[PDB]
């Protein structure tokens, strides 16, 4: 009986905490005492994360501007793993919540299995790998850039990759050793073999020694997770030099390489492959 | 049950965060925990501002936003997040044209985007911008300037121009030469950097086996560490053996290489060597 009065003074502490809460009226409105009281210490604890770290954070249409700009969500996490931020956009490619995500841990959101290698990326200073992140739109491949600070990773997700090509980006179809099976004839815009002369090798005999390394451990993640994204990588020219390419690439067993084009030909004098004599 | 204990332990946690209330002996009552919490944030777009957004945006992948009118390039708008990502001070890059601040070779691309296309139309490009007061494309020249690879992403918004992020994404870009061989140990591809490492020009090596440049007592040891290295699959073994420069000079040279396995057929590309002066 005294119990009733003292839980209606609670209640409505938990209505003035949730009206204080950094989110529109209409969302913090319809939320629970439990995770009015999680969004309550995530977000004091973010006030601490951003305090710390150089320098600390801080026309005022900006934020919209940078979040509706990126192609991807922006995400912290703190030494443990849980989010302390993240953009109402992860909405858009994921379709979790930001009010759900906010306070969880990241690995209740992963694939299992890539909680190992996610474990490594944290230390369980850049970051750079691919994940399988829970979407409801049933994974998708997330390719997650950032820091890690020695204690908290700061980073962008991005979707990868309908089919919308441009002209400085060529596209292959390839088999999954990545041999090249077909290719646009505007291959030509940017490179001296057409269609004709690359058809029948495999990328492997194309891509700079330097490179191999690097190109075969996307292979790898290509293989392993269905997508990837290689670094800026150096493509031999039939005289000599290169280009320069970053490539997506998704599997349909066959292997979709769009190459955006990154450069015109360098150093094309002095050959450095067989294929490149007489 | 497992919901009431796990809401004490929020709660008990937000006393941590709270600092009126974690500075004490005791821990008070659920409902002072609340009040005070309440009073706490009372005295401090979503979670983040604009700025703490700026500056989330510029750790994570050193990102800045900039807007550009879509027919003349005018920088109409950018971040001071301009001047750590790109060293260029905020004055010189508002009002100068993106077309100016672009690769000479860049252009074409930077205007085949930006021309006309609806609003809120999206565009995404790569494409170089200079420095001025680190590349990252290949090996830095010799007093040239330096261009980093820039992603922008951004949409299309009357008073028409377009609101991008540029960022940085450097975890692409990458005394010794690298060198590829068919299993019989003749050299199929030779970097530039052997010019200055054996003073020999890559085709002058081309087409030749490896035996040949070495020294006669070290032939054997290393006709056998070939043979050896296909043998081992993809792990890899290193030798000493005496090279011969163009200058006639015996140089001792470790090169350590290994059997290049395609990760999805697992036939053998080539073999990789590093191979470097001790």
């Amino acid at each position: 009986n005294a119990a009733r009065w003292r839980r209606g003074k609670e209640n409505l502490e938990f209505f003035e905490l949730a009206k204080l809460l950094p989110l529109p009226g209409a969302i913090s409105s319809q939320l629970d005492k439990a995770s009015i009281v999680r969004l309550s210490v995530t977000y004091l604890r973010l006030r601490r994360f951003a305090a710390l770290g150089a320098p600390p954070w801080g026309e005022q249409h900006l934020g919209g501007h940078i979040l509706q700009s990126l192609d991807g969500f922006v995400f912290a996490l703190n030494q443990e793993g849980k989010f302390l931020y993240i953009s109402e956009t992860v909405s858009i490619y994921l379709g979790l919540s930001q009010v759900e995500l906010t306070g969880s841990s990241v690995f209740d959101y992963i694939h299992p299995g890539d909680h190992s290698e996610v474990l490594e990326q944290l230390g369980l200073q850049e970051r750079s790998f691919f994940v399988r992140m829970k979407s409801t739109l049933g994974y998708k491949v997330i390719h997650v850039t950032g820091r890690l600070r020695a204690l908290g990773l700061v980073a962008l997700g991005h979707t990868l990759p309908e089919l919308p090509l441009h002209g400085h980006m060529i596209v292959f179809r390839l088999s999954l050793g990545l041999t090249i099976l077909a290719c646009e004839s505007r291959v030509s815009d940017h490179m001296d073999m057409g269609p004709s002369e690359l058809v029948g090798r495999s990328c492997y005999q194309f891509v700079h020694g330097q490179d191999a390394t690097r190109i075969r451990q996307s292979h790898l993640d290509l293989l392993d997770k269905g997508q990837v994204v290689t670094g800026y990588y150096r493509w031999l020219q039939r005289a000599g030099g290169f280009v320069w390419l970053q490539s997506v690439a998704t599997v349909a067993h066959h292997v979709l390489w769009v190459s955006h084009v990154l450069s015109n030909a360098e150093g094309s004098q002095t050959p450095l492959d067989a294929f490149q004599l007489p | 049950r497992r919901r009431r204990n796990k809401m004490t332990a929020y709660i008990t946690e937000l006393s941590d965060m709270v600092p009126t209330c974690s500075a004490l002996a005791r821990k008070p009552d659920k409902l002072t925990i609340l009040r005070m919490a309440v009073s706490h944030m009372k005295s401090l777009p979503s979670f983040l501002t604009d700025q703490e957004l700026k500056h989330l945006i510029l750790e994570a992948a050193d990102g800045f936003l900039f807007i550009v009118s879509c027919e003349t390039g005018r920088v109409v708008y950018v971040s001071d997040s301009v001047t750590p990502v790109l060293n260029q001070p905020q004055s010189e890059w508002f009002g100068s044209t993106l077309y100016d601040q672009v690769h000479p070779d860049d252009v074409d691309k930077l205007r085949e985007q930006l021309s006309t296309m609806c609003m809120g139309s999206r565009r995404s490009f790569i494409c170089r911008m200079r420095c001025g007061t680190r590349n990252g494309l290949g090996s830095v020249k010799e007093g040239e300037p330096h261009f980093v690879v820039v992603h922008c992403t951004g949409y299309i918004k009357a008073w028409f121009c377009l609101v991008a992020i540029g960022r940085l994404q450097v975890t692409s870009s990458p005394t010794e030469f690298i060198s590829r061989h068919n299993i019989e140990g003749i050299f199929t591809f030779v970097d530039h950097r052997c010019v200055a490492t054996v003073g020999y020009q890559p085709q002058e090596l081309l087409g030749k086996n490896i035996v040949e440049f070495c020294h006669p007592e070290d032939q054997q040891l290393l006709r056998d560490s070939f043979q050896q290295v296909v043998k081992l699959k993809g792990q890899v073994l290193s030798v000493m053996f005496r090279f011969r420069s163009k200058t006639r000079e015996w140089l001792w040279m470790r090169t350590s290489s290994f059997t290049f396995q395609n990760p999805y057929s697992d036939e053998i590309e080539y073999i990789i060597c590093t191979n470097t002066n001790v």
